[PDB]
């Protein structure tokens, strides 16, 4: 830490606190994440243990680089590459005009490459949300905050009391499934795709049941033909109202045919038939992809 | 989703070789023995049972211990503190929520303080350089189990029983990679329950023929034959439960037909 000068605080949350800092010797600007560490009581949080072990395994252009870990008696610091803001803030600054379609397309494409990389290395992210997707001035976007990430060499059990985010949560989790799968990360990215296009969250629920009903109101109340097994999922109830699936031409008006088709496949109900990251990347929607730069 | 099944198998095979402990470390440990280590692992089994921890947690703890013991000399009096920190770390990596540190302190019958456990957690992380996502026997078996025709839960449980046995004795087992021990386990479980043999689906996936498996198998077969007499019994007691179809009751085949 002797060779870092803190420059300014850029965020605080469940992680810890993140500072922009500069290496006094090399001039590199980094993001320093200080882990909330109680030395006399619980030790190193599970978030830092997961993020570190997994991020040190993952080297890819669309996953935030972890540069270094500074671990001393009282303190644990993660040193990350600096990126200059999160997608949430960019969506907010761009509401009104909207992010341009080509830049949306580029971000989707890059995020799918990052995810396909995570999934092929047995890592599930589980908490994709715009505040965890980081962008730079050259058109890159990168997955960040692997604090809730899990290795899935053996199936990951769901958490009775999910701390995971509501808005970007997959239906199979809301209906009580026992295990997560890679499919939950695709569902999230699908929601984010839609959000960028429409300039608002697709499914902004205020509770778990409201979150489910909001999904059902746009995608239709699912049944055994659309989703075999649904009816016997732990929190399925035969009393759910019946809503019709909506025309995507109305869910996401700005999208063309290829867009609606990809979106519809990322938001499939049945996690077994939900498109994979690797197959998404071959979708025709990406034929004409470029790498525009954002107006930050 | 099986779009990754192959890539993941292939990546586990790469990682298992990087997370391997040194096979000869016990002899260089001036003050501990294969036998003290076996006593420690059997105790962790029991901790896992008391606190209802997943099996993966146990396999990860043992990995962390053998790697830790591969570079740090430890006195027999501190060996349980190593194990406790390992189990705490494995817990945090693998469980939804870990037992509290204080629970860990109690399961040692209060022989260490809360602070000692925490400081050891830090030392273990440093020596393992935070590389905690190791492949285990449990993981490979879980991958192998997709290839059963058809699935048979007796086989599954018995194979998990044997993989767990293998943790107790560094004695032979530190010689073999986790994918090889899983292969042996799966075969010997399949054979025990049904008389069938390491399937050609897994020969192609793993690239291991039955033959290449045979050295590990003969060890595991002896291990299984001798299990009822072994000084450490906690794995047997655990696998008597109905949860596991009582497999550790089953009679081991006196011969393998090799
Ligand atoms: C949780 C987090 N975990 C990590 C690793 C974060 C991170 C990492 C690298 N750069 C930035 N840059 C960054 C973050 C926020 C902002 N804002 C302007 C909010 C700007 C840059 N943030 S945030």
């Amino acid at each position: 830490m002797e060779n870092f000068q803190k420059v300014e605080k850029i965020g605080e949350g469940t992680y810890g606190v993140v500072y922009k800092a500069r290496n006094k010797l090399t001039g590199e600007v980094v993001a320093l994440k200080k882990i909330r560490l109680d030395t006399e009581t619980e030790g190193v949080p599970s978030t830092a243990i997961r993020e570190i072990s997994l991020l040190k395994e993952l080297n890819h252009p669309n996953i935030v680089k972890l540069l270094d870990v500074i671990h001393t008696e009282n303190k644990l610091y993660l040193v990350f590459e600096f990126l200059h803001q999160d997608l949430k803030k960019f969506m907010d600054a761009s509401a009104l005009t909207g992010i341009p379609l080509p830049l949306i397309k580029s971000y989707l494409f890059q995020l799918l490459q990052g995810l396909a990389f995570c999934h092929s290395h047995r890592v599930l992210h589980r908490d994709l949300k715009p505040q965890n997707l980081l962008i730079n001035t050259e058109g890159a976007i990168k997955l960040a905050d692997f604090g809730l990430a899990r290795a899935f060499g053996v199936p990951v059990r769901t958490y009775t009391h999910e701390v995971v985010t509501l808005w970007y949560r997959a239906p199979e989790i809301l209906l009580g499934c026992k295990y997560y799968s890679t499919a939950v990360d695709i569902w999230s990215l699908g929601c984010i795709f839609a959000e960028m296009v429409t300039r608002r969250a697709l499914f902004p629920g205020d509770s778990e049941i409201d979150q489910l009903f909001r999904i059902f109101r746009t995608l239709g109340t699912p049944d055994e033909v659309v989703w075999p097994g649904v009816t016997s999922m732990p929190d399925y109830k035969p009393s759910f109202p019946k809503w019709a699936r909506q025309d995507f031409s109305k869910v996401v008006p700005p999208l063309d045919e290829d867009g609606r088709s990809l979106l519809s496949q990322m938001l499939h109900y049945d996690p077994n038939k939900r498109i994979s990251a690797k197959a998404a990347l071959a979708h025709p929607f990406f034929q004409d992809v470029t790498k525009p730069v954002p107006h930050l | 989703v099986p779009d990754y099944h192959e890539d993941i198998h292939t990546y586990l095979r790469e990682m298992e070789v990087k997370c391997k402990p040194k096979v000869g470390y016990m002899k260089k440990q001036p003050d501990i023995t294969n036998s003290m280590r076996a006593i420690l692992v059997d105790w962790l089994v029991e901790v896992g049972e008391e606190y209802k921890l997943q099996n993966e947690t146990l396999h990860l703890a043992v990995n962390y211990i053998d790697r830790f013991l591969s570079s740090m000399s430890v006195l027999r009096g501190k060996l349980q503190l190593v194990g406790t920190a390992a189990m705490l770390l494995a817990s945090k990596f693998e469980e939804i929520y870990p037992p509290e540190v204080a629970e860990f302190v109690y399961i040692t019958d209060d022989t260490y303080t809360k602070k000692q456990v925490l400081r050891m957690e830090h030392l273990v992380l440093k020596v393992l350089t935070f590389d905690l996502a190791a492949p285990t026997v449990n993981q490979f078996l879980t991958q192998y189990f997709l290839h059963q025709q058809p699935a048979n839960c007796k086989v599954e449980s018995l194979a998990m029983f044997l993989g767990e046995l293998s943790l107790i004795d560094a004695d032979p087992y530190l010689k073999y990679l986790p994918s090889v021990i899983a292969g042996a386990a799966f075969h010997l479980a399949l054979y025990t329950v049904t008389g069938q043999s390491w399937p050609e689906s897994l020969i192609r996936k793993t690239g291991y023929t039955l033959e290449s498996l045979k050295p590990c198998l003969m060890d595991l077969h002896q291990t299984y034959l001798k299990a009822p007499q072994h000084a450490q019994q906690s794995i047997r007691e655990k696998y008597k439960n109905s949860k596991y179809h009582g497999v550790s009751l089953l009679n081991p085949p006196e011969t393998l037909n090799l």
